[PDB]
């Protein structure tokens, strides 16, 4: 029951996401954001700082996870250790 | 126009059925009550239908005018809604009434800033020669 | 340049009735107060060797002091299609200086037929709707005194569009349909 | 607009006369006495000629409906006005409200 | 006359449509070319109420097109000849009567019109008045009329109408 | 029988009397203020400034039910909202009518605010600012910080910006739907009056770049906000000197 | 006896209408 809770709504987290992002796309940034990759229940890759004017962020989920927090990835460029942006 | 010539049909297809139907029903209710001779369906059933029956035409009668209010009210709102000539007219004179008001407050506010300003004038010459020094 | 083509639709309101279209042409329309324009048109044609003279429309603003004076080419009908419904022509329009009589006098032009017409205009979207009435030029050269040409008042609906895609007719023919019922505007041939 | 407004007036009040009038005449059928026969054939008369009316004013109004029933919606508003008006009145609360607190301060300068 | 039938209809799909919504797609795309278009074996085709099947996409080889076959129900209205249908007289003339039945539009000829009936230029309103006005037609009008034959053009269908029969015209 | 058909008549008739003798009046009046259309029966009315020029792709038709009537608000549209403009030295009425007049107060201040947060994100300026949410940062001078935050209530401050994005964003509606687009010559076709007098009276590059100006809401904002802060800077060194 | 007609003011003259256009496009009653 968990595990099916928990997949459920870590996917509608990746769907209200995924419209969040594109709702942003719509209406104030403007092709200053993209998407690159969007799995439904897999991961969402959105990029920042384009090469016109690349990185990516990446949000996933993973069946269940309990030896390893399950949080985001920035994939590409894997951030430098800054202890107090890093955490938010 | 089309759709004009459409609307315009179908109101006066409710109100041609509806004159129709009120004065019909008045006549099925006067073609009966008649009482008539009666033979083999006997009173013990025809009483009781003929009885079920004015009730129900009544019913009818009373609904059919129910329906010419509400086509009646439907017009009133759509006379009020879109006539054009008038809701023209209301609209220019609302803005009327609008710049007035506009008129009067710029005017007053106008003033109050003059007068105000003669003040901070003769104050501006007092405290900038007030002997004081700290 | 791409050119410009005028779809045209011309239709006509006898007077009695003209307040009742005033108002509801008031309705549909952008919320704008009405332009009440006043203006003098003469055009000239160009009687050179080919048969048909070219015909140039100059246009004055009376009323309206310190406005240029507009010159314009209207080309041959291209209508074509009877599901369009509407008139094409070939348009050019060009705002000229007041020194514009002399010009088109030394060019060769030749004034023909002058013309004054007073009326409102209104527009919604692109679709400009003049209502005006003509009224015929007396005396050789001046504008104080005109005579009606007609009671009625022509009106027409003119769209200035790129000549980029279409269905600009199939918008026009909607609007004119409101105002069917109030007066009929069709496309009407120049011809007879 | 009145015009409207008295239409439909007459149009309720002929409505319930004839259903009053209806209801008496059946009212008098039923009845075992019915000592209004001229008066009853007055009363049918009556409704007859009021149903008639009704129907003729209806068709009238329905035109003049339809004269101007152009199905557009109609554009044109007060927004503008009432807008610019709003923000107008506003802006002198605002003067009021520091007229206000300047003068509060003048009255704590006596005050001493 | 209003009859339900099912129709056997094609639909090409640009290959842009492709993906997300397919099928809903031919079913959308059904209703756009179906709807406002008429033809004479069928009549004029007023609404299709469901989709009974979706058939298999053929590509045409070169082309790059899909042929969709789909089995719809869909409503139809054709006139049939030597039948009586009630009918609205949009606009009256001399020459004849121009009357509308829904989709459908009819013409009267004046030769089909009664002896007896006579146009009445005079009258503001352009209309048909009898000399002891028994019976008069006017625009928007309620008449029955017989059709002599049915005829289709360019997906239009428009026939005669013929008030020889009895029982026919305004009352 | 004919007793029984008699007093469902009476019956009725004087219930239509007794709901005879101000629904009506309430949505007349309803109408002069706020414009109104019918479609179906669920008669609804216009809650944008559309008709004033402005290019928000929001539907405002707020629905109007017999509850003597209800005014039915769009979602979203509902509370109060109120731009706030804050500067840091850091870095009566009807019922309906309330209501109708609150939602359309919203609607203006989040047209308003879509205009702002896309000239802060798009377009290039000195300076640049941050759009975080529904709050805007910039530092116009590198003592000072502005921000503009959209307050939605939902159920410091200057008030003369607020007053003036108002104000901007409304000439910037009336812009298009002006008397100057209006060509007096019939003939003429359409369009600014002074770019009809650029061809004649022959005009330079100049002010044929001043009629036809690229800025933003949020350049001139932060223009007047500079302006004002340097007045205060100078009138309090001048105070102490 | 519901009579027969009520309102039939026309708006709009076609024969109007033709000489307007005509004159619009060529120039009869002009010159």
């Amino acid at each position: 029951m968990y595990n099916c809770l928990h997949s459920f709504c870590l996917s509608l987290q990746l769907e209200v996401l995924h419209s969040q992002t594109l709702m942003l796309i719509r209406e104030r940034w403007g092709d200053l954001v993209q998407v690159e990759r969007y799995h439904a229940g897999k991961c969402l890759s959105l990029s920042v700082w384009n090469q016109q004017v690349v990185h990516k962020v990446t949000i996933k989920i993973d069946e269940n996870d309990v030896s390893k927090p399950l949080q985001i990835f920035h994939d590409p460029p894997l951030p430098a250790s800054d202890s107090k942006l890093v955490e938010r | 126009p089309q759709s004009k010539e459409t609307l315009l049909q179908s109101y006066n297809k409710r109100l041609k059925d509806d004159i129709k139907s009120i004065m019909d029903n008045f006549t099925e209710i006067i073609k009966t009550a008649k009482i008539e001779d009666e033979t083999q369906v006997s009173r013990a059933t025809q009483g009781e239908q003929d009885n079920y029956e004015m009730h129900v035409r009544a019913a009818n009668i009373v609904r059919a005018g129910e329906s010419l209010m509400k086509l009646v009210s439907d017009l009133k709102q759509f006379l009020i809604l879109n006539d054009f000539p008038s809701v023209n007219e209301a609209i220019d004179q609302r803005n009327q009434q609008l710049r007035t008001l506009q008129e009067e407050c710029d005017r007053k506010l106008i003033t109050l800033r003059d007068e105000i300003s003669i003040d901070l004038y003769e104050l501006e010459e007092e405290y900038y020669s007030s002997s004081s020094s700290l | 340049t791409i050119n410009m083509m005028e779809y045209l639709l011309q239709g006509s309101v006898l007077d009695h009735s003209l307040e009742s279209l005033i108002h509801r042409l008031r309705g549909l329309c952008d919320n704008m107060e009405p332009e009440t324009f006043l203006d003098h048109e003469m055009v000239f044609l160009l009687k050179g060797q080919q048969a048909s003279p070219f015909v140039l429309r100059a246009r004055r603003s009376m009323d309206r002091a310190g406005a240029p004076w507009h010159l314009r080419y209207l080309g041959q009908p291209e209508m074509g299609d009877k599901n369009r419904h509407a008139l094409v022509r070939n348009c050019v329009d060009i705002a000229t200086s007041e020194n514009l009589t002399d010009f088109l006098m030394e060019m060769g032009f030749r004034m023909d037929h002058e013309f004054v017409a007073k009326g409102h205009l209104f527009r919604k979207g692109i679709m400009k709707i003049m209502v005006y009435k003509i009224f015929r030029i007396l005396v050789p050269g001046n504008t104080d005194s005109t005579e009606a040409l007609s009671l009625s008042y022509l009106v027409e609906l003119s769209v200035v569009a790129p000549a980029g895609q279409d269905m600009v007719s199939d918008d026009m023919k909607n609007f004119a349909e409101q105002l069917k019922p109030l007066v009929h505007l069709e496309k009407i041939d120049p011809k007879r | 607009l009145a015009n409207e407004r008295l239409r439909a007036l007459e149009d309720i009040e002929r409505e319930i006369g004839a259903i009053l009038q209806n209801a008496g005449t059946v009212i008098l059928e039923l009845s075992k006495e019915k000592t209004n026969e001229r008066l009853l054939d007055r009363q049918a008369a009556a409704f007859t000629a009021s149903v008639q009316h009704v129907e003729a004013e209806l068709s009238a109004q329905i035109r003049y409906l339809t004269q101007v029933a152009t199905g557009q919606p109609h554009e044109g508003s007060s927004y503008s006005s009432r807008k610019d008006c709003q923000m107008a009145l506003k802006r002198v609360d605002y003067a009021r409200l520091k007229l206000s607190d300047v003068a509060r301060t003048c009255e704590q300068m006596l005050e001493n | 006359m209003f009859y339900h039938i099912s129709l056997e209809h094609e639909i090409l799909l640009h290959p842009r449509y492709f993906g997300p919504n397919l099928l809903n797609t031919v079913k959308q795309k059904l209703f756009t070319e179906v709807e406002g278009t008429c033809t004479g074996k069928y009549g004029f085709v007023i609404a299709v109420t469901t989709i009974d099947n979706i058939g298999a996409g053929v590509i045409q080889p070169g082309r790059g097109f899909v042929l969709y076959p789909v089995k719809y129900k869909a409503i139809v209205f054709r006139p049939f000849k030597g039948e009586v249908v009630d009918a609205v007289v949009t606009q009256v003339n001399k020459v004849g009567l121009f009357t509308e039945i829904g989709p459908m539009s009819c013409f009267i000829s004046r030769h089909s019109i009664p002896s007896e009936m006579e146009f009445d230029p005079n009258s503001n309103p352009p209309c048909y008045k009898t000399m002891d006005e028994d019976i008069v037609i006017q625009q928007d009008d309620e008449i029955r009329l017989k059709i002599v034959g049915t005829r289709v053009d360019k997906n239009d269908i428009f026939a005669i109408g013929s008030l020889m029969d009895d029982y026919l015209g305004l009352v | 029988s004919l007793a029984g058909a008699a007093q469902i008549l009476l019956k009725g008739a004087e219930r239509l009397t007794k709901s005879v003798t101000d629904f009506n009046s309430e949505l007349l009046r309803l109408r002069q203020h706020w414009k109104l259309r019918k479609v179906g029966d669920k008669i609804l009315g216009d809650l944008s400034y559309r008709s004033a020029g402005s290019l928000f792709p929001h539907h405002g038709t707020f629905e109007v039910i017999k509850n003597p009537l209800d005014v039915q608000i769009p979602s979203d549209l509902e509370g109060s909202a109120y731009i706030k403009v804050s500067i840091q030295k850091q870095a009566g009425s009807p019922h309906w009518q309330t209501k109708l007049e609150a939602a359309q107060n919203v609607l203006l201040c989040k047209e308003i605010f879509a205009q702002l947060s896309r000239e802060a994100v798009q377009i290039k300026s000195q300076v640049p600012h941050i759009v975080v949410k529904n709050q805007i940062i910039s530092q116009p001078f590198p003592s000072l910080q502005l921000s503009i935050s959209l307050c939605h209530s939902s159920n410091d401050h200057l008030y003369v910006l607020e007053h003036n994005l108002h104000l901007l964003i409304r000439e910037f509606h009336k812009q298009t739907l002006s008397s100057i687009m209006m060509p007096h010559p019939a003939s003429a076709p359409f369009g600014h009056k002074r770019m009809r007098l650029s061809g004649p009276q022959a005009f330079d590059k100049n002010e044929i770049n001043s009629l036809q100006s690229s800025e933003g809401l949020l350049e001139k904002i932060i223009k007047q906000a500079k302006h004002i802060f340097l007045r205060s800077r100078a009138a309090a060194t001048i105070d102490s000197l | 006896e519901s009579g027969g007609l009520r309102p039939n003011k026309q708006t709009f003259n076609p024969t109007d209408t033709n000489a307007l256009v005509a004159a619009v496009a060529f120039g009869k009653g002009l010159s």
